[PDB]
RNA sequence: GUGGAAAGGCGGGCAGAGGC
RNA sequence: CCUCUGCCCGCCUUUCCAC
């Protein structure tokens, strides 16, 4: 399909790569201020009936990455056999702990066809010392914050198919206001800040029944072969509940996905974004 | 005496005798001196069932065992009544025993009358073992040149043996360490490059003769060849999944005894899950092929009671590692039917790693779906009240943590308070008794049972009592059931009663006061176990990669057998006591940390004994790391497993230590490392001309970024110092190693 | 809450004197890739948090009518009592150092401080209102880099015996003087009764560290760092809603922080005061 | 309706002692 | 251009979560 592409061009450092339940928060956070509550909840209900944006991955300079279907991982062995059997293992191991994949090579991987990996990743993560001083005496209590550095033309991205009345009205407004506010924790020292640009990406994928996902799901059924993921974020000075999320990559099988809602004791509620993001892809016999 | 006794006790003396005949003390052929041997052991200080365990080492050669007359006549002439066992089932018994030697090693081990000869090697068959025994004191056994064993020293071998099986119960968990200790290194069957041990060769038979008894198996079913063909063993194994991410995520308020402690509990978690499975499947512990590191393999048999009993097994233990903890940790157990005929070599094909690639893919395939049997895994009920431990990463329901015996101040999860109680009594434990999950003294819970500390002084407790690191049942009563287990455990101690501190380790490195992580593992092992074709063949080969970094890497921390290891890179001479924890050591690899100093020379100590202990043809691969003290565990360790894989994917054969294009490389090669050092650094270990030295390593960056040739040729001659570094005016590259060392050990 | 628009004030930090900002042969901090220094914000920021609270405790008397809730502090350490919230200026332990931090949202409000900065306390908290950002380093300065120049230098500072002149030199690198960086500051307009007074208060601040010091020894000479703004533009709420680019613009390429804090407050503002 | 909110890597320290 | 010096001492996370 023909998504929407949308570049966070980094000012600083980040805290962490953006999941997807973190910029449905910001979204909704950005919508609340230059809106209100009466268009939270016509925001919500659009993602609800209709549109999808998904998990953040990193790009370099005009090489984009996204996550290495789960789907790869039994078929490997028959995925390889045009080798000989001392590279057949280190091939082989490289692409399983590989974590990201070119647009190239993940159309590949989709199709259940051979691929490489990418050789260097487009960010650290540091730690930086913080030093908190007495004003009186100068005191220093030091302490290590991490934080992901990018490189020199590397940043982030994350994807949108939904219908064009959605993305002017709710998504390009709050792409702008969180551009100067930033995502994620300690924005006050410049962290989650970025510049923005739009872009047309177009993904291959075959027609299949199985598809995997690209956004951290909170699904109804079981899905085909999964990874966990257990976080729970926060909430305007409330800790949310952890609630099992399934990775990027996870095959589901006609899976909506779902918001959960939660309360949380605030004027108003919290919607946990939970949707998938699906793309399809050929399995093998399990 | 039952017969499920009797056919585990046959197959665990079905060979013995050959020993005997080595040391020629009777008419010379085994399937009499066995018979010999143990009728003797019957009559002084004797049981009267050894007397009929000599009907399996006498009918052995199958011209003895021939044409139904010879055994029905003498097995008359005994009382098989006054056991309990009938005419029929005695005899129904020898079948099954002497179908399990064939399928075990196969018939094709089956040698001629061959003479004396040592045990080749599994890792190299060109070279071959000595004996001794098993002591894991102050002996490397190394694969030596072949030399034929001497024919008297079987009679030292033979006398220990009586003696020992003399005092032994009559008993498989009482006679598996006793068979153990003495014929470890003792060749099974005698021929060219033979690698199989004589005790994975019985250890491996009672195994196969107990899961065709539970399978039901009769002697007219091996009579026709029927009970190969037909699939009945169950190649049972498990697996863990997420064991780094459970022993080392915590925070900096966690001590070392306590991740000491998170290594030690893992292991209980293991074992409590494998003698759940021998215990419900009326097995014995010669079924556990291999128990190492989170992955074990047991043989069973496919009756739809076992497999019925196997899935509330995966069901509560997997149950169990989610209430307590959330996701981390995950077991995988999966099994495969296999038949008679794929416990070995058939055709050209191997069809015994072809039966076990089959069952890898299965546990391959559920690692994937991770807890797909919860059926709430993603029902989002929302309880309240969830707090959250500062040590692991745990919420906790309604409050409900108890206040930290450090500082009451904070209030940690209840498994960590078990964890801090554990940790702190390793210096005196003794092992564990494995008991009922509500009695007194239990600390820790399993998913199945509950485990006291036997600690030293004082009476143990429990059904089966697990023993570290001996294969000596000393003080346990004479009904539990006694399981051997060996632990890799080399601490430092404190002054105290303890085990030292990431400080107070520290504190007694020469130079830079740093912590030394090592973290490494055995280059492409799973390689290794597939040319394995036989099921005595795979166990001999998991039992000596196990000991090695169990038993072999505490006697290298002594610094026992520098001969063999020779000269390595030592900052200082290798001290009597090192400071040097050691954390986790699995069987293909080990996370050890100490002092920076000899946790350096250590990672040479290691890679050079391990090549000698295999003979060449397995290599290591080492992550090195140097932190400051204060430094939390998951940042540590998730450098150093980060900084392991780096050391690996350029070509794995690379010590990690200390240009954007892509034809460099960060990890030096072992003898690389090995030859700059016997260089570069006997010349310059220059009275406080650190100028000199640090100079020189910004001289070396700018070579990253051949300005740098004349720069060190005025620096080296504006004091006057030619003979050091002639070459230096890549080798600019490759000396970043020994000088940023030796620059730490003066200040 | 309330949000209006956002003010954001780029300017150009200048290193009269040789800046070392330090990481534990005492390396000032680098970006991992480029290996170029920069300055933190964490470190910008709270070298203007710290300098404008002993301003605050100076004065906690002549400010209890424009600011409300200075009346419940005295001027001090809460140090003295390992109590938090006594009646003293200084009154959130956070280590060992004792910071003002207001307790409660409904005085940090009120607080001069902790209405720019924000606080942390039970029920509830005062997020921040401003952003500061990492200072880089302009092209100008990466293009001395990419033309072979040095850009930090490496200082040798010894320490002597006074009666038996021993001397026992250490080494600090420090970043060459003259270094230009490039800073940004994110105000956000919370409220519109105060928001002159917020930025009156960080361009007080801003003023205090150009005769303090900004990272390291200082005293002996490391900060010396002078502020050269280039342009204040206000981002209205509208604007984000469209993404026109008709934002008030506050244009004063050469000037100090004196000849912008009362010489043009009221003559460069004023199209600010208008648009709220 | 953001794994969040608040948190200066700093305090002190003559590259100097004799040597036409 | 020769002779001694060629980093010390510290904090190394604190606190918030409405049944
Ligand atoms: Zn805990
Ligand atoms: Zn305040």
């Amino acid at each position: 399909p023909k998504f929407i592409a949308v570049k966070l061009i980094p000012k600083g450092p980040f805290r962490d790569i953006p999941r997807a339940d973190t910029l449905f928060g910001a979204i909704g956070n950005a919508i609340s201020a230059i809106h209100g509550q009466s268009a939270v909840e016509e925001l919500v209900d659009a993602f609800v009936g209709g549109a999808r944006i998904s998990s953040a991955f990193p790009y370099s300079g005009d090489t984009y990455y996204l996550p290495k279907p789960l789907s790869v991982e039994p078929a490997l062995e028959g995925i390889l056999t045009g080798l000989d059997e001392e590279e057949r293992y280190t091939t082989a191991k490289r692409l399983r702990k590989a974590k990201y994949l070119d647009l190239k090579n993940f159309e590949l991987a989709l199709r259940l066809r051979p691929f490489t990996i990418p050789e260097e990743i487009p960010y650290a993560r540091v730690d930086v010392p913080r030093v908190v001083l007495d004003r009186v005496t100068q005191d220093s209590s030091i302490y290590f914050w991490e934080e992901i550095r990018f490189r020199e033309k590397s940043g982030v991205y994350f994807l949108y198919s939904g219908p064009r009345e959605v993305f002017d009205g709710y998504i390009a407004p709050a792409m702008r206001f969180l551009g100067d506010t930033g995502i994620g924790g300690k924005s006050t020292w410049g962290a989650g800040l970025f510049e923005v640009e739009f872009h047309e990406m177009k993904i291959d994928a075959p027609g299949s029944e199985y598809s995997v996902t690209l956004s951290n799901a909170l699904p109804t059924k079981t899905p085909v072969l999964w990874r966990l993921l257990r976080k729970g974020g926060w909430s305007f000075g409330r800790r949310k509940p952890r609630m099992t999320f399934i990775a990027e990559g996870s095959i589901v099988k006609n899976d909506p996905g779902g918001m959960e809602r939660l309360e949380l004791g605030l004027s108003h509620e919290v919607y946990v974004y939970g949707l998938t993001f699906p793309l399809g892809v050929e399995l093998p016999e399990g | 005496m039952e017969i499920d006794e009797l056919t585990a006790l046959g197959g665990l003396l079905h060979d013995i005798g050959k020993p005997v005949q080595r040391a020629g003390l009777y008419s010379g052929d085994h399937s009499t001196q066995g018979a010999r041997f143990l009728r003797d052991l019957a009559e002084n200080t004797g049981r009267a069932e050894y007397e009929l365990l000599s009907l399996f080492s006498e009918f052995h050669h199958k011209g003895h065992m021939k044409n139904d007359e010879l055994m029905i006549r003498r097995i008359k002439e005994l009382s098989p009544e006054r056991f309990g066992l009938t005419m029929e089932d005695v005899l129904n018994a020898l079948w099954i025993v002497y179908e399990a030697d064939n399928l075990a090693s196969g018939e094709r081990e089956e040698g001629q009358p061959q003479a004396s000869r040592p045990l080749y090697s599994v890792f190299n068959p060109g070279k071959a073992y000595p004996w001794a025994e098993l002591d894991f004191e102050k002996e490397l056994p190394v694969p030596g040149d072949v030399f034929s064993i001497r024919s008297q020293d079987y009679r030292e071998l033979v006398k220990r043996l009586w003696e020992e099986l003399s005092k032994a119960k009559l008993r498989s968990d009482r006679l598996l360490p006793v068979l153990e200790k003495y014929l470890t290194f003792v060749s099974s069957v005698t021929s060219e490059g033979n690698i199989i041990s004589l005790y994975d060769h019985m250890r491996m038979t009672s195994a196969i003769a107990l899961a065709m008894l539970r399978a039901g198996c009769t002697a007219e079913d091996v009579r026709s060849g029927r009970c190969r063909k037909e699939k009945r063993f169950l190649l049972i194994e498990g697996d863990f999944s997420g064991i780094q991410d459970f022993i080392y995520r915590v925070s900096g308020k966690g001590t070392l005894k306590y991740l000491r402690a998170r290594s030690a509990y893992l292991e209980l978690i293991g074992w409590d899950v494998v003698l759940e499975i021998l215990s419900r499947l009326g097995l014995t512990r010669a079924n556990v092929v291999f128990n190492a590191g989170g992955h074990f393999m047991i043989i069973a048999q496919n009756t739809p009671d076992a497999v019925k009993e196997l899935e509330e097994i995966r069901a509560k233990a997997v149950e169990w590692l989610y209430r307590e903890f959330e996701s981390d940790l995950y077991l995988a157990i999966e099994w495969e039917p296999v038949s008679g005929r794929e416990f070995g070599r058939e055709g050209g094909k191997n069809l015994f790693a072809e039966a076990r690639k089959r069952l890898k893919h299965k546990l391959t395939v559920r690692k994937l779906k991770r807890f797909g049997e919860i059926k709430g895994l993603f029902e989002h009920g929302h309880t309240e009240r969830l707090a959250e431990c500062p040590v692991c990463g745990r919420e906790l329901p309604e409050g409900k943590l108890e206040p930290s015996a450090s500082d009451p101040e904070t209030k940690v999860c209840p498994t960590c308070n078990r964890l801090v109680s554990l940790g702190g009594n390793l210096p005196k434990l003794l092992g564990f008794g494995r008991t009922a999950k509500n009695d007194a003294g239990v600390l820790v819970e399993g998913p199945f049972s509950g485990f006291v500390p036997y600690l030293q002084g004082g009476r143990p407790v429990g059904e089966q009592i697990l023993v570290k690191n001996t294969l000596n049942p000393g003080e346990i009563p004479e009904s539990a059931q006694f399981v051997p287990y060996f632990v890799a455990d080399y601490f430092k101690k404190d002054p105290k009663g303890g085990v030292a501190t990431f400080e107070e380790l520290s504190m007694a490195s020469t130079g830079t006061r740093r912590l030394g992580v090592m973290k490494g593992d055995v280059d492409r092992l799973g390689e290794f176990f597939s040319s394995m074709d036989s099921p005595s063949k795979l166990a001999t080969a998991s039992r000596f990669m196990d000991y090695f970094f169990k038993g072999y890497i505490g006697a290298i921390i002594e610094g026992k057998f520098g001969y063999i290891i020779g000269d390595v890179p030592s900052l200082r001479d290798w001290p009597e006591e090192p400071d040097i924890v050691v954390v986790y050591a699995g069987g293909d690899d080990f996370f050890i940390v100490g002092a920076w100093d000899q946790i350096f020379e250590l990672a040479f100590r290691v890679r050079r004994a391990f090549n000698a202990y295999t003979g060449g043809k397995l290599t290591l691969s080492v992550g090195l790391g140097y932190f400051d003290e204060r430094t939390p565990i998951y940042r540590m360790a998730d450098v150093v497993s980060e900084r392991l894989d780096t050391a690996k994917d350029e070509g794995r054969n690379r010590v990690f230590v200390v240009p954007l294009d892509g034809k460099h490389k960060l990890s030096y090669e072992w003898n690389h490392y090995e030859e700059l050092w016997r260089t570069y650094a006997p010349r310059i270990y220059l009275e406080s001309k650190k100028g000199l030295l640090w100079k020189l390593l910004e001289i070396r960056e700018l070579y990253v970024r051949v300005r740098w040739a004349y720069l060190t040729a005025y620096l080296l001659g504006r004091h006057g110092l030619s003979d050091l570094f002639p070459e230096l005016v890549q080798p600019v590259y490759w000396v970043d190693g020994v000088l940023k060392i030796v620059l730490m050990a003066v200040r | 809450r309330r949000f209006y628009g956002k003010i954001v004030i780029k300017g150009k930090i200048k290193a009269v004197t040789g800046l070392h900002i330090g990481s534990q042969a005492n390396p000032v901090i680098k970006d991992p890739h480029t290996g170029l220094p920069y300055i933190p914000g964490s470190s910008l920021k709270g070298r203007l948090r710290s300098l404008f609270e002993i301003l605050v405790n100076s004065r906690l008397g002549e400010w209890r009518e424009k600011y409300p809730s200075l009346a419940n502090y005295s001027p001090g350490s809460c140090r003295p009592d390992n109590q938090e919230n006594c009646g003293k200026f200084f009154n959130r332990k956070i280590n060992r150092g004792w910071i003002h931090v207001c307790p409660d949202y409904e005085t940090a409000l009120a607080c001069p401080v902790c209405r720019l900065f924000g606080a942390s306390g039970k029920e509830s908290n005062f997020p921040s209102r401003i952003i500061v950002r990492d200072a880089f380093l302009t092209k100008e300065w990466e293009e001395k880099w990419r033309a072979g120049e040095a850009i930090t230098e490496a200082k040798i500072e010894v320490g002597i015996d006074r009666v038996t002149s021993q001397a026992n030199p250490r080494t600090n690198e420090r970043v060459v003087a003259g270094a230009e960086f490039e800073f940004e500051i994110i105000y956000n307009v919370e409220n519109t009764t105060h928001w002159r007074d917020d930025i009156k208060n960080l361009l007080t601040a801003m003023a205090l560290l150009e005769d303090s010091y900004l990272g390291g020894s200082g005293s002996r000479g490391y900060g010396k760092v002078k502020f050269i703004f280039d342009s204040f533009e206000f981002r209205p709420l509208d604007y984000y809603r469209t993404g026109k680019d008709e934002d008030i613009v506050s244009i004063d390429a050469r000037e100090k922080s004196v000849s912008d804090i009362l010489s043009g407050f009221d003559s460069l503002f004023s199209e600010v005061e208008g648009k709220l």
